[PDB]
């Protein structure tokens, strides 16, 4: 498991960190429109790893 | 709306359904009768 | 995302996706090797059930990102199968 | 640190441009792919 | 062998693992995975890859 968990949270923190930087951008609303591009995959990996 | 994800669903139940046919019971009428026990000795 | 709400990228949205995102694929992998690392070897007597497991995932994650990410599909299966045709 | 601008210049070159180097060839990867299921 | 003398298997085991099993289950884990890849991305071609 712990394999499978931590590579799970690893995409949507380190996700934030190229939107802090590729557009400059710290706020709330970087982690927002950051899963924007994430949210989509995040159920659908949820869905087949099933 | 949109295909895809709709007929997504439709094919679990291809499945599923289809699935329970190969794995319940096809024998007639079910359970009906209130279960009874019949004790049976024999005095020749 | 890139092919569609942004711009086509016939080959350059495939190549625009991982020209951002070699990080986590790295970062995640490496990760998981080395917590496998202490069961394929260093204990080795209370458990040798944790060889069983972590060999084959080693094993499978070596080749599952030097491969993946490179050389062997993932960027070469979505040009021909998304693209070439329809 | 190093570190850091080493990451920046296998990403960048290294591995994107020879990212764009394996795309312009498919026949040769093809016939690798199909090797690696031999 | 000769008459009246037949045989049973006691008894080990009633069906196997990576024997017969194996591909069964294997078989549908590609059959969802593919249908679950187009309940969230609609083609056929993401699919394969």
């Amino acid at each position: 498991a712990i394999g499978l968990l931590v590579d799970d949270a690893i995409v949507v923190v380190e996700n934030v960190e190229r939107v802090m930087a590729e557009e400059g951008l710290p706020p709330k609303e970087a982690t927002r429109k950051s899963m924007g591009q994430i949210q989509g995959a995040l159920v659908g990996i949820a869905m087949v790893l099933s | 709306d949109r295909p895809i994800f709709a007929w997504v669903i439709a094919i679990i139940i291809m499945l599923a359904g289809g699935l329970a046919i190969l794995k319940l019971p096809v024998a007639q009428y079910p359970t009906i009768a209130p279960p009874a026990v019949t004790i049976s000795a024999s005095y020749p | 995302d890139l092919m569609d709400k942004e711009g086509k990228g016939l080959i350059e949205a495939t190549l625009d996706a991982v020209r951002m995102r070699l990080r986590p694929i790295l970062m995640t992998s490496l990760a998981f090797i080395l917590g496998v690392m202490p069961l394929v070897i260093s204990t080795g007597a209370g458990s040798g059930a944790q060889n069983a497991v972590g060999t084959g995932v080693m094993g499978g994650m070596v080749t599952a990102t030097v491969l993946a990410i490179f050389f062997v599909p993932v960027f070469f299966v979505v040009v021909r199968r998304r693209f070439s045709r329809k | 640190f190093g570190w850091f601008n080493r990451m920046f210049e296998k990403s960048t070159h290294h591995y994107t441009d020879s990212v764009g180097g394996i795309l312009r060839s498919t026949g040769r990867y093809l016939v690798l792919y199909l090797i690696i299921v031999v | 062998l000769p008459t009246g003398v037949g045989y049973d298997w006691t008894g080990s085991y009633q069906e196997r693992l990576s024997g017969n099993q194996a591909p069964s289950l294997y078989a549908i884990s590609l059959i969802v995975v593919f249908l679950c890849l187009a309940a969230l991305y609609e083609s056929w071609s993401i699919p394969f890859s």
